């Protein structure tokens, strides 16, 4: 299973900077990288980065080098393989070209050539 | 090298790759009428006991003093519907033995037969 | 600068109260123990009692049943009654200043310790004799004398001890030697003391006996010369 | 009670040992005692001593039990010659009323003195009372011991006689008397009458005769 | 597609399970009565595997290491207790009376000077001898006729004066085909999936201490102070405090006790309290008022995160019961204290020099599961002084809280260190599809 | 960078073919294709990831190919849920999700 809830759908105008979460269940926090990305309007859509709930490690896109700040908080042990997680995500320099619905989604799988793939998503945040 | 049971949170595949550290320390370790020696021996006989009971199902599926062997009995899908890259690559081998636990008797089953009558016709051809 | 000064009847008949008082002098009397010992012929030193600081009583179980010890704080004395009294009664009853000590060997709180008391300072002593008999006063006769020379008095027959003698109603106190009385038969005591003085001073320096024998209520003094 | 004696050298250090072991942790006093003197406290705590007594008494402390309360004289005199007293006081023992044995300290090694007998004759009253006494005085003898002997001219008298037993002085030395009582008839009746004092090995005496 | 099963052996896979467990201690040679010299040798090296990724659910109120270790240290008291001298002879009348007095008006009572008539080497021949015994191992008849605590319950055997109740770290281990299954989760309830899981083959030291409403010589919380229940809710369900910062507490008996062999018959030695050489004074613990008074604190804080940081709770004495249990009960250098608690939990805390407990002793001491054996602790000579770490404490609700101390059931304090551990079996057959084929 | 078909559309019974191609910073025989089912502005859907393997429980009729310059996705036996837009992935197992322009059918 897995479902993986995120924030409201608050609006702020430019210069500011906004943080959004992703509260997960039913799977293993630690397991698998939390990836997000974003459907921007005038534009494709756009994937900007994972960091491992695990080791800490993280890995953005060029394009968001020195703008965004992805953290997590430890799991919760609930049972032998559930947990629960929370994900962080914030832009720095932002302004109203960022507008649309952010998604978080956890990993594939925990090894092999697909690990990190934004597998299970989550609800969406309609922003400004 | 993560010692003994080291690779129990470990995927499948990984786990997989070190089954010597596990096989070795399962009959060894430092197991007069006291309390102490009733306590002690009865811990002796378990240890050869169990180890027997295992190691007379890998001689009963033709797999005697190997780690890994193949079989001859296909996977039906009803034990367990998932993919390779889902099994070996994403679960533990605890939370896949929770999965197939009921279906483990019924597999020990075709494994028993499917090795008495290969053993039976490696009979019939070597009376050529 | 505390003293310490007895005072008694000497003489008590069988089946009596014995009374005795004892006056400090230099300290305040109600701010310490005090204690009665006395000590008998052959027998040793007996404590006797012992009256507290806030005057609480606590009698030596030899004699708890005949003493009552008693204290008047108007002045610094301290009495002593002891009622029945025998023959063997008889001693040289002295008081002193019992102080208290606390000696502790374990802990304050569970009580692991115990008091002791010990007499620091002590009077002079006063005699008493048991006997029906009644007193009666001396006889003082004088010895006349004859490098140095010597005389003195013959304090005869007297009941019971003491006897005081001085020379020269206290002023001739070098060469004086008092000797110790002597029981008679008759059960009576007699005295003599005599003084050595230079030959020449006969003349006419006079030399007065000073005997007192309180007991008798006689004090009687004599002059002795060639 | 019961008397103990001990026999120290002068000059020595006498060990005076309680007659009594203590059960507890103690605290022990010491009574120095001349009989006929009031009794000077010398110790009180186990080793404290009062002002206006030397150094040359001492006490154990209770330091840990198992140690014998015993009282030191050192550097013995004649002075030291008295009863002394242990008055034991400890835990396990209830109270102390009794201040025990008495054990008798005699000085050994002491000077030996001859004694000064001083004899008199009856008074004059006394001859008028129809009661003649004649007194015999020694002093200043060491050891205190000494024998009269009574002498109407050369035969002996022994009725009549009163003797005192020797006495210390504060000298540290002894003294007697005693008393020829007779008749002022048996008196002018005899030449002379004569008080003998032997002490130690020789004989000493004074005469007097009425005239 | 095609998938085959495919056996694996030694396969990272257990399952919970119930063992024998066997003891391994360290060397150091007389005999205690674990009788520790008939373990095995521990290894210098206590090989600990790190689980990573793993997280296993515990439940130190369900464990059957502590109903295990209860049964063996039973056992290990009646094997000990098995070839030593039989008191019943001493089962007598006993014409008693009070020690040496003219202290505190009734603590001369508390011990007592007894004589009475016992058997010697030969049969026909008696021997009036006397023995020292404490206030709380007789009772009166009534005359000053005394009687031994236990002669109506139990029988009584003396302990073999050469086997020491000093108790020392057992390590207890799991056979070959088991694991033990540590938990280091630095804030472990003691129930619940615990993430931080090692495995071991033996645990670690375990000093077998009984002690009463004082957990003595234990292990200590790394942070904080963890207070553990099944159902704190439940008044009738025992807290187990554990302490971080241990508060130490100084015993002793001060009275110097002497030992007298009296020959009961052939080859049968009773050894009976001679004399008190010295002093008669009080048993008693110390422990510093500032520390016990701090340590207290953390536990009240810890004690409201589940009653309300409003609600104000408070420490009394234990509201009765036997005399082990309303004190706190230990062996302490070979005799067995009792000191009143008393002066330890008295105390009312409110929203937002030391202390010194007096101690009895006793040497008739029984079995705390069946009444009908029971044990003469022999006398030790010297003074006694045993020097220990409170590490816990163990506490009762009763429905403003108030707290007393109590517990007389022996796994309590077994749980207080096998709260870490877990006892699984391994299964190392494992099945699983692949894409190979046998020939 | 990673285009991929302009628009295509079938009907209830047939097959569509979703190309993917762009130059060899982003494609393709030394990276991954995957593709995801994305309705406009709601959540998206894994069906296919290194270039053929679909994601668990995808049905069958979904399908990829890769040539050595564009990978495809066909989606055989359309059915009425299948109007979406899809985008197709570049990726490696160390970086990112390079996505592709988009193909509504
Ligand atoms: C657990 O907790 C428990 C509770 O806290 C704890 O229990 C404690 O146990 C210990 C030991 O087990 C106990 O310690 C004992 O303490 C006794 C009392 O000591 C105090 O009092 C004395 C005397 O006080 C009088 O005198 C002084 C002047 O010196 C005055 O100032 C006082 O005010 C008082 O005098 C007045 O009051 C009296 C009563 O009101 C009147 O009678 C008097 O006329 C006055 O009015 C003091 O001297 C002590 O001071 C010393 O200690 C302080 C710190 O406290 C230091 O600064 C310094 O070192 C001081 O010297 C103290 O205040 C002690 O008597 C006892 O020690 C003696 O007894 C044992 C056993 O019997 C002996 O083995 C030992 O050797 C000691 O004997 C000496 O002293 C006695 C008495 O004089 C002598 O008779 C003996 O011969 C020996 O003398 C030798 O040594 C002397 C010095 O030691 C020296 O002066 C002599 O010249 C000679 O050389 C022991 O120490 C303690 O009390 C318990 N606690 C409590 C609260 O009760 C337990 O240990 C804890 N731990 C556990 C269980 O593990
Ligand atoms: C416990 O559980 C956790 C969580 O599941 C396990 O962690 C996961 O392990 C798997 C495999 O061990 C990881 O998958 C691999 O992912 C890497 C991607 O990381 C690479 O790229 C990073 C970004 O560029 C880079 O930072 C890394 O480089 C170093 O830096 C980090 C800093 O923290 C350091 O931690 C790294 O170890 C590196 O040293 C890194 O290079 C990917 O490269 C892997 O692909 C290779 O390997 C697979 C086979 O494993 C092979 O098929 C490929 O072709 C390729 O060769 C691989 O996909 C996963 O990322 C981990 N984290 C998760 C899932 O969140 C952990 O292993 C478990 N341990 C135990 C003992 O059970
Ligand atoms: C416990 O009670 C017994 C009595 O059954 C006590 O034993 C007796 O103790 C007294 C006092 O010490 C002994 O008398 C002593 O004898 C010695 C040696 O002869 C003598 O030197 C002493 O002066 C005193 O008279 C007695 O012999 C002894 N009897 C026996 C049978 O032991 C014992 O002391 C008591 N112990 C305690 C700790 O209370
Ligand atoms: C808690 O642990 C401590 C230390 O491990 C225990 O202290 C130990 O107590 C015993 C008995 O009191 C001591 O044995 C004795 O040692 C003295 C040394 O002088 C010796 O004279 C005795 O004959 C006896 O052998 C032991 O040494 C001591 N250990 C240390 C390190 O001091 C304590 O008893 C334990 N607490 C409880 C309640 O068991
Ligand atoms: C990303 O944002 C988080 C906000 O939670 C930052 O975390 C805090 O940053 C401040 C500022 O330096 C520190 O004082 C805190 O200790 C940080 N931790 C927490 C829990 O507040 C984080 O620093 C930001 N990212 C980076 C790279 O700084
Ligand atoms: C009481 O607790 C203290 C603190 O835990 C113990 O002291 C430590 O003892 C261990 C074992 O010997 C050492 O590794 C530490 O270095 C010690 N630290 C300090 C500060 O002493 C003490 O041993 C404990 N005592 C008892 C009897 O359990
Ligand atoms: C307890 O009492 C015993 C004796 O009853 C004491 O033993 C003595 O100890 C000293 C040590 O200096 C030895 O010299 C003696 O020979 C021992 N005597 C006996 C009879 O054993 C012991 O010291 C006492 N202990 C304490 C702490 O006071
Ligand atoms: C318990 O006793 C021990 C030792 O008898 C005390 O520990 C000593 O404390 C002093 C402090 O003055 C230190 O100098 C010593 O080094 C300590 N000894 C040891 C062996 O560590 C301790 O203070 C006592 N505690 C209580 C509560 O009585
Ligand atoms: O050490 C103590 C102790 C410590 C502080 S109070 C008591 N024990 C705990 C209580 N207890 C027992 O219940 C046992 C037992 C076994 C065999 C015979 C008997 Cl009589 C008794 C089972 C051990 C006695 C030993
Ligand atoms: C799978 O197992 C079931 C019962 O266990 C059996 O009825 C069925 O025929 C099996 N299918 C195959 C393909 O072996
Ligand atoms: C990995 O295994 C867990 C355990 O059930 C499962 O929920 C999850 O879906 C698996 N991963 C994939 C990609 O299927
Ligand atoms: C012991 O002493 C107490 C109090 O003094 C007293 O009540 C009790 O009767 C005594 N017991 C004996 C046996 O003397
Ligand atoms: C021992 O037996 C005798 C009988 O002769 C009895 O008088 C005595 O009281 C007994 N001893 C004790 C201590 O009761
Ligand atoms: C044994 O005697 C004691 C004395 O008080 C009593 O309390 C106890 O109940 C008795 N035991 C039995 C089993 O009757
Ligand atoms: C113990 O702690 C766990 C940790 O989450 C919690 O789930 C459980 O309810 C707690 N139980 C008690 C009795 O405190
Ligand atoms: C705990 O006790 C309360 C009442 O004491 C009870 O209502 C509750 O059900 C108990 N908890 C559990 C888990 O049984
Ligand atoms: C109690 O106080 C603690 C302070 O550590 C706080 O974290 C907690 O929220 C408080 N709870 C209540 C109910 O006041
Ligand atoms: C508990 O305290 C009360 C109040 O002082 C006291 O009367 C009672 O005896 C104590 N009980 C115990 C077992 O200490
Ligand atoms: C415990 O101590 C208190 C006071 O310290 C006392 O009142 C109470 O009686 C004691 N308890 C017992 C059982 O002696
Ligand atoms: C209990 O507390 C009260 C109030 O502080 C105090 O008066 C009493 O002495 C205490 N008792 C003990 C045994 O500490």
């Amino acid at each position: 299973q897995g479902q993986l809830v995120q924030s409201g759908a608050t609006t702020t105008k430019p210069g500011s900077s906004v943080k959004i979460s992703c509260k997960t269940s039913g799977y293993r926090f630690n397991f698998y990288h939390i990836n997000w990305i974003r459907q921007t309007a005038g534009r494709g859509p756009e994937w900007m980065g994972w960091i491992s709930p695990y080791s800490g490690d993280k890995n953005l896109a060029p394009a968001f080098q020195d703008r965004v700040n992805m953290t997590t908080d430890t799991e919760v042990p609930v049972t032998s393989f559930t947990s629960t997680g929370a994900a962080y995500m914030e832009i720095r320099n932002l302004t109203s070209d960022d507008t649309g619905t952010y998604f978080c989604a956890k990993g594939l799988l925990r090894d092999g050539s697909s690990t990190w793939l934004p597998y299970l998503w989550g609800q969406g945040t309609l922003l400004t | 090298f993560l010692g003994f049971l080291g690779a129990a949170g470990s995927t499948m595949g990984a786990a997989s790759m070190t089954l010597t550290v596990q096989a070795r320390n399962l009959l060894s370790g430092i197991v007069k009428l006291t309390v102490w020696g009733i306590k002690q021996l009865q811990a002796r006989v378990l240890a050869v006991e169990r180890y027997l009971r295992d190691q007379q199902l890998l001689g009963i599926w033709g797999c005697s003093g190997k780690l890994i062997c193949c079989t001859n009995v296909p996977w039906n899908s009803s034990w367990s519907n998932r993919n390779l890259s889902e099994i070996w690559d994403n679960m533990t081998w605890l939370q896949w033995d929770k999965e197939i636990s009921n279906y483990t008797q019924i597999i020990y089953g075709l494994l028993e037969e499917s090795q008495n009558q290969q053993e039976k016709n490696e009979q019939d051809l070597l009376a050529l | 600068q505390v003293q310490l000064q007895e005072s008694g009847p000497g003489l008590v008949k069988p089946s009596e109260t014995l009374s005795l008082t004892c006056t400090v002098s230099g300290g305040s009397i109600s701010n310490y123990y005090w204690s009665w010992i006395r000590q008998s012929p052959g027998k040793g030193l007996e404590w006797i009692g012992y009256i507290s600081d806030s005057e609480s009583t606590n009698y030596n179980p030899s004699l708890k049943s005949r003493v009552i010890i008693s204290v008047d704080t108007s002045k610094n004395q301290l009495s002593l009654k002891l009622n029945s009294v025998t023959a063997a009664d008889s001693a040289i009853y002295y008081c002193a200043r019992a102080q208290q000590g606390k000696r502790i060997y374990g802990m304050v709180s569970f009580g692991e310790f115990f008091y002791y008391y010990y007499m620091d300072v002590w009077g002079k002593g006063t005699t008493v004799t048991v006997s029906s008999a009644s007193t009666k006063g001396p006889s003082v006769f004088p010895l006349a004398p004859s490098g140095t020379a010597a005389l003195g008095c013959l304090v005869k027959d007297y009941f019971p001890e003491p006897v005081t003698v001085s020379w020269n109603s206290g002023a001739l106190t070098s060469g004086v030697h008092t000797f110790p009385a002597v029981l008679q038969s008759s059960g009576l005591y007699s005295l003599s003391s005599v003084v050595t003085v230079p030959s020449s001073s006969l003349g006419t320096q006079t030399y007065i006996c000073n005997v007192n024998h309180k007991p008798s209520n006689t004090k009687v003094d004599k002059k002795v010369e060639p | 009670s019961y008397v103990r004696p001990l026999s120290v050298a002068l000059g020595e250090t006498a060990s005076i040992s309680c007659g009594r072991q203590a059960l507890g942790s103690r605290a022990v006093q010491w009574y120095q005692h001349r009989p006929g003197q009031a009794p000077i406290l010398l110790i009180y705590n186990n080793q404290d001593r009062p002002s206006g007594i030397p150094e040359r008494f001492s006490g154990t402390p209770d330091i840990n039990f198992g140690t014998r309360a015993t009282l030191t004289i050192s550097g013995v005199e004649a002075g030291d010659e008295a009863d002394y007293y242990c008055h034991m006081w400890d835990s396990r023992s209830g109270f102390s009323w009794s201040f025990g044995g008495a054990t008798r300290l005699t000085v050994l090694g002491q000077p030996k003195a001859a004694p000064s007998v001083t004899l008199f004759p009856p008074s004059s009253e006394e001859l008028q009372a129809n009661k003649a006494t004649l007194v015999c005085l020694i002093s200043d003898f060491y050891p205190g011991a000494v024998t009269v002997a009574w002498k109407a001219d050369s035969s002996p008298v022994k009725a009549g006689v009163e003797t005192t037993t020797p006495s210390k002085q504060s000298n540290n030395k002894y003294a007697a008397s005693s008393y020829l009582s007779l008749t002022p008839m048996q008196w002018k009746m005899h030449k002379s009458y004569s008080c003998q004092v032997t002490h130690e090995g020789s004989t000493v005496e004074k005469t007097v005769a009425p005239t | 597609e095609n998938l085959w099963v495919t056996v694996y052996y030694g396969v990272p896979v257990w399952k919970d399970a119930e063992t024998t467990l066997f003891c391994a201690s360290d060397a150091k040679a007389k005999h205690n009565v674990w009788a520790t010299h008939a373990c095995v040798p521990t290894d210098p090296n206590p090989q600990e595997i790190h689980l990573e990724n793993v997280t296993e659910e515990f439940n130190m109120w369900k464990n059957n290491m502590v109903e295990q270790m209860h049964t063996d240290i039973i056992s290990l008291w009646d094997q000990s207790l098995k070839p030593c001298v039989k008191l019943t002879p001493l089962c007598v009348t006993l014409q008693c009376t009070n020690v040496t007095n003219a202290i505190t008006d009734d603590m001369r009572g508390e011990l007592k000077n007894c004589s009475f008539n016992m058997t010697t080497e030969l049969r026909d021949k008696k021997q009036k001898v006397y023995s020292l015994f404490y206030r709380l191992d007789v009772v009166q008849i009534n005359n000053k006729e005394y009687r031994l605590i236990n002669c109506n319950t139990s029988a009584i055997t003396q302990a073999c004066p050469k086997v020491s109740f000093e108790p020392i770290p057992i390590h207890y281990c799991a056979p070959a085909g088991f694991a033990i299954l540590k938990c280091k989760d630095k804030k472990f309830n003691g129930t619940g999936p615990c993430p931080s899981v090692s495995t071991v083959q033996c645990t670690h030291g375990i000093k077998p201490v009984v002690s009463t409403q004082l957990l003595l010589n234990g292990s200590l919380a790394e942070e904080e102070v963890m207070i553990r229940s099944e159902n704190i809710t439940n008044n009738a369900k025992n807290i187990l405090v554990q302490f971080n910062t241990p508060v130490q507490i100084n015993c002793t008996r001060p009275n110097n006790n002497t030992r007298k062999s009296i020959r009961i018959g052939p080859g049968q030695a009773f050894y009976a309290t001679g004399d008190i050489i010295g002093d008669i004074r009080q048993a008693h613990c110390n422990v510093s008022k500032a520390t016990w008074n701090e340590t207290l604190g953390k536990v009240v804080k810890q004690l409201r995160k589940h009653f309300g940081n409003n609600t104000i709770i408070r420490f009394a004495n234990s509201s009765g019961g036997d005399l082990e249990v309303t004190t706190h009960s230990f062996n302490c250098g070979g005799e067995f204290f009792y000191c009143n608690t008393s002066g330890l939990f008295n105390s009312t805390w409110i929203s937002n020099d030391s202390i010194t407990l007096p101690c009895r002793i006793k040497q008739i001491i029984n079995m705390w599961q069946r009444i009908g054996q029971a044990m003469y602790a022999p006398p030790i000579q010297g003074v006694i002084r045993c020097v220990s770490n409170i590490t816990g404490l163990i506490l009762t609700r009763d429905g403003t809280e108030t707290f007393r101390p109590g517990g007389g059931d022996m796994r309590d304090n077994w749980r207080s260190e096998l709260y870490k551990y877990k006892v699984v079996k391994i299964e190392p057959l494992g099945v699983a599809p692949t894409r190979c084929k046998r020939r | 960078v990673l285009t991929q078909s302009a628009s295509v559309s079938g009907s209830l019974g047939q097959s569509v073919t979703i190309s993917c191609t762009g130059p060899n910073s982003v494609c393709c025989s030394h990276k991954s294709i995957s593709w995801y089912q994305w309705p406009p502005g709601r959540a998206p859907t894994l069906i296919i990831y290194e270039d053929n393997e679909r994601a668990p429980g995808i049905s069958p009729r979904f399908s990829g190919y890769k040539s050595y310059w564009s990978a495809y996705l066909t989606i055989s036996d359309l059915r009425p849920e299948d109007e979406t837009t899809y985008y197709c992935c570049s990726y490696t197992h160390n970086s990112g999700c390079v996505f592709g322009t988009g193909t509504k059918v």
